[PDB]
RNA sequence: AAACUGCGAAUGGCUCAUUAAAACAGUUAUAGUUUAUUUGAUGGUCUACAUGGAUAACCGUGGUAAUUCUAUGGCUAAUACCUGCGCACAGUGUUUAUUAGAUACAGAACCAAGGUGAUUCAUAGUAACCGAACGGAUCGCGCUGCGACGGAUCAUUCAAGUUUCUGACCUAUCAGCUUUCGACGGUACUGUAAUGGACUACCGUGGCAGUGACGGGUAACGGGGAAUUAGGGUUCGAUUCCGGAGAGGGAGCCUGAGAAACGGCUAC
RNA sequence: AAUUCUAGCAUCCUUCUGGACUUUUACUUUGAGAAAAUUAGAGUGUUUCAAGCAGGCUUGUCGCCUUGAAUACUCAGCAUGGAAUAAUAAGA
RNA sequence: GAAGUUUUGUGAACCUUAACACUUAGAGGAAGGAGAAGUCGUAACAAGGUUUCCGUAGGUGAACCUGCGGAAGGAUCAUU
C-alpha cells in the first residue's frame, strides 16, 4: 500500500538507499478523505492497536466556539471561503484543518439576544448584570453580523475525528483574512 | 511579521490574549535569552518560543553555512583511534541543525552549542540552544577545532 | 622515513593497502582472476573423462617421456594434461574412463622434469596406490 | 519478530537463576509485578532453591493444590515472576520465605517468623494523580496505593500491610537510612547513603558506605532504601550485604570443607 | 461423540539469496507512540422478576468424474449476533474553545499549591458538541462468602515501532553526485499508532564531497566469537546465543493485540 | 624513620549551610552501567582425562555443612580526583 | 447488504529503445616464451679489434649504424 518509511527514497548525499526488506504494515498509509460539504456521512476506520479513527466524508454542521463571549453553539456550514494550503480545495469546497467557512450566525444572535438584550440589526436584572460582567463588538463583526454570515476557522482534523469543529474569527486574524479576500477581488 | 499564506500565530497564547507572548524556560541549565521574551516573532519549532523539548543530548560546533531559512549546519570535529598504528585520525559529521531568529546575526564560522529534539525534518534532529561569537580567518571547514 | 607524529592514521592506513599488491602471493590471493583463472573452481579435487592419453618429454638435463593424460573437467569441461604417478599404471587409465585430479603439490606453477600442473589420484575410483601396491 | 516471544532458551537465560548448561535446551519463562531479570519463577525456586520438586512436571502437582501462595494470594501459575522482596507462604510446614538478594548476587528465600511474613516493603516509582482528583502512588511492584500522605516522595519505601490493603509506616530517602542494592555490579550491598549527585539531565548516582568503612556507587534505580541510619524495618541474609573480598571468601570456603 | 463459541496458529524450527552508514554492535531518546495477556487500581447518575430472531451439528434429501466442494427443505441454543428503562438539567470518555496548574521580599492603603533538568504534562474548572465507547440481560460451588468469564480508562509487565552518537573489506583503468516527477530547507494541510518530504499545495536555492561523495566488486548477512605458542598482528565467523532478512520469483490483502503471514488467501 | 595522601603559615576566592567560580577539551585515575555461552580463573579424585557444576560429612527421621556454583574480561558514550605534557581561548 | 459499476492510488507481468556488466566466434595481422639440434652474420664481454652507455632523430637482411648534447658504470683521480 503506501509506504511512509524513509527505506525508499534518497539520502541527504544523493544516493539510492539500499532496501532489502519487503513492505512492513506498522509502515502504513491510507487514502485521503477529502471531505466536503453535503448530508452527514462517516465511517469507521479500524486502525492499529484496535482502537477506531473516524473518516468524515460530507459534513453539514459543527460545533464553533466564540472566544471572547466563552460560548459555543451547533451550527450549519455555507461555503468554504478561504485556504491557505491550497486554491484547488476553496474551489471545491472541501473541508479540513486551518480552512476558513462560512456559518449561519443565527444561533449566536439568539443567544446575544437573551443573554445581554442589546440585540443586532424578572430578568432584565441578570441581563444587565452579565452585561456589566462581559457587548461592544468589534466594529467588523458589526458588519459581518448584518449578512447573516459569520467567518470561522476549522479547528479540528475531519478526518482523523469524524467532525467539524472551529472557532469565530475576530480581531487580529479577522483584520488579517479579510486582506486576502479582497486582494484576489 | 505576517509573511506568508496562513496567519502566522504563536501557540501557547489563546485568543483571548490578543499584548501577552508565551515564552517557554528550556531548563537544563540553559538561560532564556531576552530577545525571545521581547521580540514579536512566532516560530513553531524554537525551543524558547514553541513546542519542542529539548532532551537526551548536547552537541558543540562550528558553523559552515547559514544560508537555509531558519536552519544552520554545524561541523563536529574529533579524533579517531587506530589501534595497530597507535594513532588519530582527524575526522568530521556535518549536523544539520535548526536555529530560531532571536539569534541576531550569526555569522559563518561562529561556536555554537544545540540540544537533540523530535525530527522536525529529515536532515535536522537537533536545535540550537546558545551562539558564541568568533572570528575565523580564510576557510571555516579547515578550521579543527576540538571542544 | 615515515611520518611518527601521533595523527598520522591516514598516512600509515592508506600505505599498506597501497603497497600490500606489490607482494607476488598477496595478489594471487585477493585478486579476481583467481576465479575465472585455474580450470579448478578455488577446489582441492576434480573429476574428469580423459579425452586423449598423452606422452611429454623432460627438459634437460634429464630425458625420458613422462606419461600424462589429457582430461576435462566435469564441471567446466577445460582441457589439461595430468600427470600419472610411479611405474606405468598408463595401461589403467582407459580412454573416457573418469579420473581424479589433484594438484601437483606446488600450487600450479610446475613441478620438476614440463608446464604440467596436476597429479591423477584415483582411476574409475580405484586409486593409483592399490593397484601399484596389487593391494 | 512480528510479535511476542513465548519461548526463553537456557544459556539466554540471566545467569543468576543457576540454571545449568546441559540436562535442557530451554529454561523456564517468566508478565508479573516484576521484570524478566529482575525476577525468579516460582519453579527454579521449587525445584532449584528449595528441593521439593524434582521435576517440571511435579511443580504443576504442587501448585495446583492451592498450597502456595504470595502476599497473601494463591498464585496457580508455575512461572509466575516472583520478584524482590515478596512473601511466599506454604501453609503445610507454616514456613515463609521473603526473597531477598543474596550479597553474591543471587535470589535466595530467606527464612523469616510468622508475625514478620505479614508485612513487606515497595520502594514507589513515582507518584501521580488519578481520576477526580485524588493522589496515588505506583510502586515497584506495580502495585497503585491511593490516599498516602503528602509526606511520602519519589524513591523511598513503604510498609504494606497485605492483611489489609493500606500502608502503615513510611520511609524516607536522605543521608543516613539503611538501603539495599537491588542491581548492576554492586548488588546484594547494604550501606548507609553519604551522599547523591544531581547530573541535571539524566542518571543520578548515590555513593555510599559499606558497616565496613568500604564506599562504592549505584544508580537511584538500583538503591533500595532499607530502614532508618542504622536499623533496619526487615530482617537480613546471612552476611548482612557486607560483601567480604575475593582472598577472604577463598580463605572461609576452604576452611568450612575441610570440616 | 459431534458441532457452534472462545483462545492459539505472528512462537518455535530451517536457511544465508539479498544487503556496505544499510543491517548489526555498544550508547541515548520516546515531552513523538500502539500494546492481547499478567499484576494493582478505579467506577450507582443512561418490560431491571429479565428483550429480540437465525444458525449449525442433527433429521429429511440431492448435484458433480474428482477435494478439507457443498445447494434446497425442516427444527433448537449462547459468554455467537443485535437491541436495551436506570437520580442514592445533571456521570466517565471523544472533539474544539479556554481558565488555573503559584514560588529569590516584606508588606500597607483603596475600591467593585500535584510533578519533571524542562512543557500546552497529570488533574480540576467553564461552554457546547456525538453515539461511532464504557456504566455486567453471563457461569459454577455454597439476610451471606468465595472465583470463573467479559469489557472501559489508568498504571504495570512481556514487548514492538521509530530514534541520538561512534564504528566496516577491496577499488580513483570510478571525481564530481542530488533536482521541473522531493534533491536541502520554510509555512499550512493531509496521512500515520505517533514524529518527519512520509505525502500534497505554494515559497526559497539549497544539501554531500580530496578526512574518498557518487559508482563498481565481494567465492559479504552483522555481532557475541574461532584458529594462530613473545609483544604488536594476520586470516576466518553459512553453523549452539542475540539481532536481521526470506519461504520458487515479484506484488497485493483479509483477520487480529500483533502478519504485508506463506505448513492463510488473490493475481501475473 | 623510608613510601603514600593531607592541612596550615609566608599575605590564598567567595553567594550560602554539600556547589558556584578557576578558559575549554584531550590525557591519566577511580567509579557507574554493560546478557549468558566461549576465553582466562577460584573450589571439587567425572576411577585419570577431555569434561561437568557438582558434591562432602553421617544409624539419623523438621539431617547438617545458617552448602557451593566466586571473580575478571565486555573504541565511542555518561561521571570524577589531578600540580605535568599538548592542543585551545584571550591579548575590570 | 450481494452481483455489477465510477474515479483514484498500490502495482505484478510483458514489450520497444538505449546504456552498463559478463561470457564468446572470427578470415587476416602481429607479439611473447618454449623446443633440440637448422640457415645467415658478429653486436656485447680484453682498448672485444670503430671504448661502452644514455636521451632524441634518420637509415639498413639481421644483430645494428651514423648525426647532435650528455655520463663514467673508462682505457686518464696526474705536468706552464
Amino acid at each position: 500500500g503506501i509506504s511512509r518509511d524513509r527505506r525508499h527514497k534518497h539520502r541527504r548525499t544523493g544516493g539510492r538507499m539500499p532496501v532489502h526488506q519487503k513492505k512492513r504494515k506498522f509502515e502504513l498509509g491510507r487514502p485521503p478523505a477529502m471531505t466536503k460539504l453535503g448530508p452527514k456521512r462517516v465511517r469507521p476506520v479500524r486502525c492499529r492497536g484496535g482502537n477506531m479513527k473516524y473518516r468524515a466524508l460530507r459534513l453539514d454542521t459543527g460545533n464553533y466556539s466564540w472566544s471572547s463571549q466563552k460560548i459555543a453553539k451547533k451550527t450549519r456550514l455555507l461555503g468554504v471561503v478561504y485556504n491557505a494550503s491550497n486554491n484547488e480545495l476553496v474551489r471545491t469546497n472541501t473541508l479540513v484543518k486551518n480552512s476558513i467557512v462560512a456559518i449561519d450566525a443565527t444561533p449566536f444572535k439568539a443567544w446575544f439576544r437573551s443573554f445581554y438584550g442589546l440585540d443586532l440589526g424578572h430578568t432584565l436584572c441578570l441581563q444587565n448584570k452579565h452585561r456589566q460582567q462581559g457587548p461592544k463588538l468589534d466594529p467588523l463583526l458589526e458588519e459581518q453580523f448584518n449578512t447573516g454570515r459569520l467567518l470561522a476557522c476549522i479547528s479540528s482534523r475531519p478526518g482523523q475525528s469524524g467532525r467539524a469543529d472551529g472557532y469565530i474569527l475576530e480581531g487580529e486574524e479577522l483584520m488579517f483574512y479579510k486582506r486576502k479576500m479582497d486582494k484576489k477581488k | 511579521v505576517q509573511t506568508e499564506r496562513a496567519f502566522q500565530k504563536q501557540d501557547g497564547v489563546s485568543s483571548l490574549g490578543r499584548t501577552q507572548r508565551y515564552w517557554k524556560d528550556v531548563g537544563l541549565g540553559f538561560q532564556t535569552p531576552r530577545l525571545a521574551k521581547e521580540s514579536k516573532y512566532v516560530d513553531k519549532k524554537c525551543p524558547f518560543t514553541g513546542n519542542v523539548s529539548i532532551r537526551g543530548r548536547v552537541i558543540k560546533g562550528m558553523v559552515i553555512s547559514t544560508k537555509m531559512k531558519r536552519a544552520v549546519v554545524i561541523r563536529r570535529n574529533y579524533l579517531h583511534f587506530v589501534p595497530k598504528y597507535s594513532r588519530f585520525e582527524k575526522r568530521h559529521k556535518n549536523v544539520t541543525c535548526h536555529l530560531s531568529p532571536c539569534f541576531e546575526q550569526v555569522k559563518e564560522g561562529d561556536i555554537v552549542t544545540a540540544g537533540q529534539c523530535r525530527p522536525l525534518s529529515k536532515t535536522i534532529r537537533f536545535n540550537v540552544l546558545k551562539v558564541e561569537k568568533n572570528q575565523v580567518f580564510g576557510n571555516v571547514r579547515k578550521q579543527f577545532r576540538l571542544f | 622515513g615515515k611520518p611518527n607524529g601521533i595523527r598520522t592514521a591516514r598516512k600509515l592506513r592508506s600505505r599498506r593497502r597501497v603497497q600490500k599488491w606489490a607482494d607476488k602471493t598477496y595478489k594471487k590471493a585477493h585478486l579476481g582472476t583467481r576465479w575465472k583463472a585455474n580450470p579448478f573452481g578455488g577446489s582441492s579435487h576434480a573429476k574428469g573423462i580423459v579425452v586423449e592419453k598423452l606422452g611429454i618429454e623432460a627438459k634437460q638435463p634429464n630425458s625420458a617421456i613422462r606419461k600424462c593424460v589429457r582430461v576435462q573437467l566435469i564441471k567446466n569441461g577445460k582441457k589439461i594434461t595430468a600427470f600419472v604417478p610411479r611405474d606405468g599404471s598408463l595401461n589403467y587409465i582407459d580412454e573416457n574412463d573418469e579420473v581424479l585430479v589433484a594438484g601437483f603439490g606446488r600450487s600450479g606453477h610446475a613441478v620438476g622434469d614440463p608446464g604440467v600442473r596436476f597429479k591423477v589420484v584415483k582411476v574409475a575410483g580405484a586409486s593409483l596406490l592399490a593397484l601399484f601396491k596389487e593391494k | 519478530a512480528r510479535g511476542p516471544r513465548k519461548h526463553l532458551k537456557r544459556i539466554a537465560a540471566p545467569h543468576h537463576w543457576m540454571l545449568d548448561k546441559l540436562t535442557g535446551h530451554y529454561a523456564p519463562r517468566p508478565p508479573g509485578p516484576h521484570k524478566l531479570r529482575e525476577s525468579a519463577p516460582l519453579v527454579v525456586l521449587l525445584r532449584n532453591r528449595l528441593r521439593y520438586a524434582l521435576t517440571y512436571r511435579e511443580v504443576m502437582m504442587i501448585v495446583m493444590q492451592r498450597l502456595i501462595k504470595v502476599d497473601n494470594k494463591v498464585r496457580t501459575d508455575q512461572c509466575y515472576p516472583a520478584g524482590f522482596m515478596d512473601v511466599i507462604s506454604i501453609e503445610k510446614t507454616k514456613e515463609n520465605f521473603r526473597m531477598l538478594f543474596d550479597t553474591k548476587g543471587r535470589f535466595v528465600p530467606h527464612p523469616i517468623r510468622e508475625e514478620e511474613a505479614s508485612y513487606k516493603l515497595c520502594r514507589v516509582k513515582k507518584v501521580v494523580v488519578g481520576p477526580k482528583g485524588v493522589p496515588a502512588l505506583i510502586t515497584h511492584d506495580g502495585r497503585t496505593m491511593r490516599y498516602p500522605h503528602p509526606s511520602i516522595k519519589a524513591h523511598d519505601c513503604i510498609r504494606l500491610d497485605l492483611n489489609t490493603g493500606k500502608i502503615v509506616d513510611t520511609l524516607k530517602f536522605e543521608a543516613g537510612n539503611m538501603a539495599m542494592v537491588t542491581g548492576g555490579h554492586n548488588v546484594g550491598r547494604v550501606g548507609v547513603i553519604v551522599h547523591r549527585e544531581r547530573h541535571l539531565g539524566g542518571f543520578d548516582i548515590i555513593h555510599l558506605r559499606d558497616a565496613k568503612n568500604n564506599e562504592f556507587a549505584t544508580r537511584i534505580s538500583n538503591v533500595f532504601v532499607i530502614g532508618k541510619g542504622e536499623k533496619a524495618w526487615i530482617s537480613l541474609p546471612k552476611e548482612k550485604g557486607i560483601r567480604l573480598s575475593i582472598m577472604e571468601n577463598r580463605q572461609v570456603l576452604l576452611k568450612k570443607q575441610q570440616m
